[PDB]
């Protein structure tokens, strides 16, 4: 019953890049499909829309003819063809559902278009101190842009789990935290792994965390 | 010409009733709009659609509290017994039909706040910088502060016991999932200032009390 997102990333103004929408929970042809983006500072705004039959299609003024939508009915996605991208197309982009209403949303993908280069994180473990209940965790610092994602175990771990929103530093950069809170007897029977994922940069780490 | 109205932000006591006003305009008096609600790190959820007439269907999900009202062009969004997990951004959205064209204006959102709350100290963990940053020849100190209400918190930093403000970039306070505040703090030292000194401390205050940490080379 859920929506999910993918294609979003960084890219130099001018050039193209192509966002997927992958459904579930209902059925295909019930809805049309929507792209709803809301840009850094300003609200949400309408992007373009496609009928449950492709038989019309709809496209905001702002992005008249620099944007391609179509719909898939075999694997249940939607698709979004941005080219000629503007810094201005700059913002998180989600899809949605409707039948009157946009009644169901998606997580949503950050693009970025921007002349900025891409850096990738160096990731290190935040080690447990030497009872009862310990802290241990990731630094995943000096990034652009976002978003990062952190797991641990390869998702096997979620209880205690908490990653920091990032602080955006005066170089321009991002740093952010993510720690998990265990008890002191874990610490000799469990294998401790911080998953680092940043698809900018191509930056993809699992590092050990140990005392 | 379509436009969608709203306030920027209010604040209610908790357990009170709330209303949150969107505005249309005179030429589209008649329109039907809908409400979204916008939480952190979440897809905005679709609350209910509203129709002119005064009839609403409430969306999958939303609490018996949620009301909605039409009154010319005002339309409401009322929320009786306000509870803590209330607290998100209200968007109002509107939709029309110009040529075959699809038009669909969102408002500018409304920051809802909850106050009354119970007052929570923050949690705070330190971590020294790692062995592994060490060899790069860098040095952070990561303050982790969260579980504090209301979120308003001051991070003061030393070295042995006298106050750092040189390399530090600190984390506006965001809501947890659980309606608590988190915050974050960072020193940047380099390995010899963070060998030369016995130890170095995160100190957070909150409503006039202090949590400290201690962190030491070794």
């Amino acid at each position: 019953v859920q929506l999910v997102e993918s294609g979003g990333g960084l890219v130099q103004p001018g050039r193209a890049l192509r966002l997927s929408c992958a459904a579930s929970g209902f059925t295909f042809d019930d809805y049309a499909m929507h792209w709803v983006r809301q840009a850094p500072g300003k609200g949400l705004e309408w992007v373009s829309g496609i009928s449950w039959n492709s038989g019309s299609r709809g496209y905001a003024d702002s992005v008249k003819g620099r944007f391609t939508i179509s719909r898939d009915n075999a694997k249940k996605s939607q698709y979004l063809q941005m080219n000629s991208l503007r810094v201005e197309d700059t913002a998180f982009y989600y899809c949605a559902r409707m039948n009157g209403t946009f009644d169901y949303w998606g997580q949503g993908t950050l693009v970025t278009v921007s002349l900025a280069s891409t850096k990738g994180p160096s990731v290190f473990p935040l080690a447990p101190s030497s009872g009862g209940t310990a802290a241990l965790g990731c630094l995943v610092k000096d990034y652009f842009p976002e978003p990062v994602t952190v797991s641990w175990n390869s998702g096997a771990l979620t209880s205690g789990v908490h990653t920091f929103p990032a602080v955006l530093q005066s170089s321009g950069l991002y740093s952010l935290s993510s720690v998990v809170t265990v008890p002191s007897s874990s610490l000799g029977t469990q294998t401790y792994i911080c998953n680092v994922n940043h698809k900018p940069s191509n930056t993809k780490v699992d590092k050990r965390v140990e005392p | 010409q379509l436009v969608l109205t709203q306030s920027s932000s209010a604040s209610f006591s908790l357990g009170a009733s709330a209303k949150l006003t969107c505005t249309l305009s005179s030429q589209h008096s008649t329109y039907t709009i809908e409400w979204y609600q916008q939480q952190p790190l979440k897809p905005p959820k679709f609350v209910m659609e509203l129709r002119k007439d005064g009839s609403h269907n409430t969306g999958d999900g939303i609490p018996d509290r949620f009301s909605g009202s039409s009154s010319g062009a005002d339309r409401y969004l009322s929320i009786s017994n306000i509870q803590p997990e209330d607290e998100a951004i209200y968007i109002c959205g509107v939709g029309d039909t110009i040529k075959e064209q699809f038009v669909y204006v969102f408002g500018g959102g409304t920051k809802v706040t909850v106050l009354g709350q119970p007052k929570a100290a923050p949690s705070v963990t330190l971590f020294p910088p790692s062995s592994e940053e060490l060899q790069a020849n860098k040095a952070t100190l990561v303050c982790l502060i969260s579980d504090f209400y209301p979120g308003a918190v001051t991070v003061a930093w030393k070295a042995d016991s006298s106050p750092v403000k040189a390399g530090v970039e600190t984390t506006t306070p965001s809501k947890q999932s659980n309606n608590k505040y988190a915050a974050s703090s960072y020193l940047s030292l380099t390995p010899e200032q963070w060998k030369s000194h016995r130890s170095y401390s995160c100190q957070v205050t909150h409503e006039g009390s202090t949590v400290e940490k201690t962190v030491a080379p070794t």
